[PDB]
């Protein structure tokens, strides 16, 4: 019996808990979260449609919005659900070969699965009203996407460690997540706000990741300066490794 | 082959750290079953569930190459929102259990539960006799090298008692067990060694009527104490 | 012992059991409290300073933010916690002389206190930095504050009721109160946009309170037509009772 | 002075309405100790919930003019987050306690407890035999006429199960309680009239060997049913 098979069959056994409690019982919980884009898609192009024609008469609204929206979906996703893992599951610690980090990472493949296929959905749905959904430079996007999601993981996880014994903090940073929804400028070009708050902006790396995704993915995208992949990619390698060794460091009083 | 290497374990209080055990290094005698007694706040329940693995040590560590098994009976692992027979799937994956295994684990998991259209409903639903009989039957589900019980012939109604005794009886000469019960009678009748808890400190005796003299003669000095 | 006074006891109990919960357990619940206001405040100075210099040169952002801020954090602090008082007590009906009602106003009364204590907190601090403060007509303000407490108490427990043995759906009324923040107009003044959305926009009953609040806390403040406090008072009406109505006929399935 | 006037209790089901209790109505024998028995499902848990007011009834309603206590031992009324001087602090605030009645009360129940520093820790930190004494402790506080106690004297350790059973004879002759025990023993050492429980129907022996004599030839015809 080597680590790595029983791994693969705790981490699958989590997976499949997770998806049942995540989905409804019913087998309905893909309709909400089909249904938590599209509301956002709706109320941005009747509220901004203009704003984005005289942003720029190059890209549609709704695939630029798109494609910046549901990386983002996926990031907030990976740092919510993954903050949250070690506390929802303390019985199941009672046996052994179960961990808390595979329960984290059970909820990141899950949430890293659901939302890949929102985005297939998105991209079919998009592609079948006429706009345009192939990829110009698809393997940037995936290098991108790889980035964006291994930071989301890597923040949620050290989220999930640090604030363990105090629920209070898990308040607070998603009241933290709701500025970041406009800072990132997801969803309006970030080519209109003028540059004396622009550095300050630039510390954002997802940021960084949503514009670079976007140049690999629309033909002829215009980045701007300071947008670098070094700096998200660095930081969510620090990240990561912080995360991990905090883990490490804090092992046996996480399980309890 | 069982063994506590500096097993050190404490209890957060705001008075400091209640230590239950101190650098406890013991070695399990093999192949034979252990009654492991002692007074009331000894460490014999945290002592078991070191051994079935729901609470790890802070300090040193447990070495084991045969399955321990988790309290029969325990109810605790169960998740309320979740029917008996995903349950006990859940559990069969957690031991890495074929397919064609898991089924019969399912199917006799169910017939000895007795519950009947209740084991296709949650727990959450379920009372205290329910939960204690679908543990007993997830428990006896696996074929566990040593078997851990601490009072849990005094659940359920006198049929399943009898039931789960003539099971257990079948059982003997097939699997080990460690026993933690307040009657001696059991101890006496169902293992082979003692093991005494006490001040943090385990001590082995080959004898169980040598066991249960020195422990009541610590119960006597304890109440002879002023 | 007369129902009135067994019914203040337990209101008395639940309400600081509530308060307990709510506030941290270090007696530091303040901080936060206070904390999420000023952060929103802070991001919306830096961000529409200018577009509300360019808007009107009569009345300064701060305290034009603060006073239609604090009673949308106290509508939506009476939605969600009103929501979910019934599914967070369950092993308190156990005991006899108590029922989910008296959980539901035990929270509504703990949120009203901690906003209206924010609320004063702020006009200290407006005041204290040379700002406007006084109200001009502070009996019409009484007036709307308490139209729009009931319509987020209604609403909150009508929430609970409906919304028993489906948690689900409190999941989704949140992506429901984010385009709210922008929809009632509490942070840009509504003056500003286009008519040809504004019969859409006039069916949010916080909106009228808002603008009605502003125009009673301000001097010579211009209220645009259809924000009549008829339309948000007979709303909050009939959801009260309606509310009232579902929970006294579902009233023993509600309490298990 | 109990009465139960057109008690109709029932519990939904998928295939229908399972009814427990159809238009019962029954008057309790005054100042006396009543032993409740019945089968298994027969519904003195639900009866002793009706009369506890834990459960509401669908149909009727339960008249009485003395108190009636929770179930003895009941530990599901408690929070997880909060302790136990907080807990017991409630429970007098439903009450409505005076200050010192509840201080003393409080230091009462501290001192059954013999729990200790955990006093002061969350129900959630707690075990199973912990909970139990602190429920048997609240349970016995207020100054109950009626008691309801369902196999709550087999709880606890052994010194646990001496010192409630001392107190629960100190209790003799001062409140009448109401006994759920399946051992027929108890029931003629601490009651004077029996109720037994079957069918949805109630019927009172003020002969308690005449309850358990009718009780155990329903148990005899139920059995010779084919």
């Amino acid at each position: 019996r080597s680590p790595w098979q029983i791994q693969q069959a705790v981490l699958f056994a989590l997976f499949l808990r997770e998806l049942k409690t995540r989905l409804g019982g019913r087998w309905l919980g893909v309709f909400w979260v089909l249904l938590e884009p599209v509301a956002h898609i709706a109320v941005m192009t009747t509220l901004f449609s203009l704003a984005h024609r005289a942003a720029m008469p190059s890209i549609e609204y709704p695939v630029f919005l798109i494609t910046g929206l549901i990386p983002f979906f996926m990031f907030r996703g990976l740092v919510t659900r993954l903050m949250e893992a070690i506390d929802s599951n303390r019985g199941l610690f009672a046996y052994r070969q179960v961990k808390p980090i595979d329960t984290v990472i059970a909820r990141a493949m899950l949430e890293i699965s659901l939302q890949s296929i929102v985005y297939l959905i998105a991209l079919g749905t998009l592609g079948w009203l006429g706009f345009h959904f192939l990829p110009v430079r698809a393997l940037e996007l995936a290098g991108v996407s790889a980035v964006l999601i291994m930071l989301g993981a890597s923040l949620g996880l050290f989220f999930a460690v640090v604030t363990n014994e105090i629920p209070q903090a898990r308040a607070i940073v998603r009241i933290s997540l709701l500025p970041l929804y406009f800072v990132s400028g997801v969803i309006f070009p970030v080519h209109t706000i003028p540059p004396q708050y622009l550095p300050l902006l630039q510390l954002n790396p997802v940021l960084h990741l949503i514009e670079l995704s976007r140049a690999s993915f629309f033909p002829q995208y215009r980045v701007l300066q300071g947008i670098n992949l070094a700096y998200p990619a660095g930081f969510a390698l620090l990240s990561l490794f912080l995360a991990l060794m905090l883990y490490r460091l804090r092992r046996h009083q996480l399980a309890s | 082959m069982i063994e506590l290497r500096n097993l050190t374990k404490w209890y957060p209080t705001p008075h400091g750290r209640r230590y239950v055990f101190r650098n406890l290094n013991f070695r399990f005698p093999d192949d034979v079953s252990i009654g492991l007694i002692g007074r009331n706040g000894a460490g014999k329940s945290t002592l078991m569930r070191l051994l079935g693995g729901i609470e790890a040590p802070n300090e040193g560590e447990v070495v084991t190459d045969v399955s321990i098994s988790w309290p029969v009976g325990l109810s605790g692992g169960f998740q309320g929102s979740l029917t008996a027979r995903e349950n006990v799937k859940f559990v069969c994956r957690i031991y890495g259990t074929s397919h064609e295994d898991m089924l019969r684990k399912v199917r006799f998991v169910e017939e000895f539960a007795e519950i009947g259209e209740h084991f296709d409903l949650p727990m959450k639903t379920y009372s205290s006799g329910m939960r204690s009989r679908v543990a007993f039957g997830l428990s006896m589900a696996f074929d566990f090298d040593y078997y851990l019980i601490d009072e849990a012939m005094a659940v359920g109604d006198a049929q399943f008692r009898a039931k789960s005794r003539a099971v257990f009886d079948s059982r003997v000469g097939q699997a080990n067990m460690i026993l933690v019960s307040h009657n001696m009678n059991d101890i006496k009748e169902y293992c082979d060694v003692v093991v005494l808890v006490d001040q943090g400190q385990a001590t082995l005796y080959e004898d169980v009527e040598a066991g249960i003299a020195a422990y009541q003669g610590s119960l006597k000095k304890a109440a002879a104490k002023p």
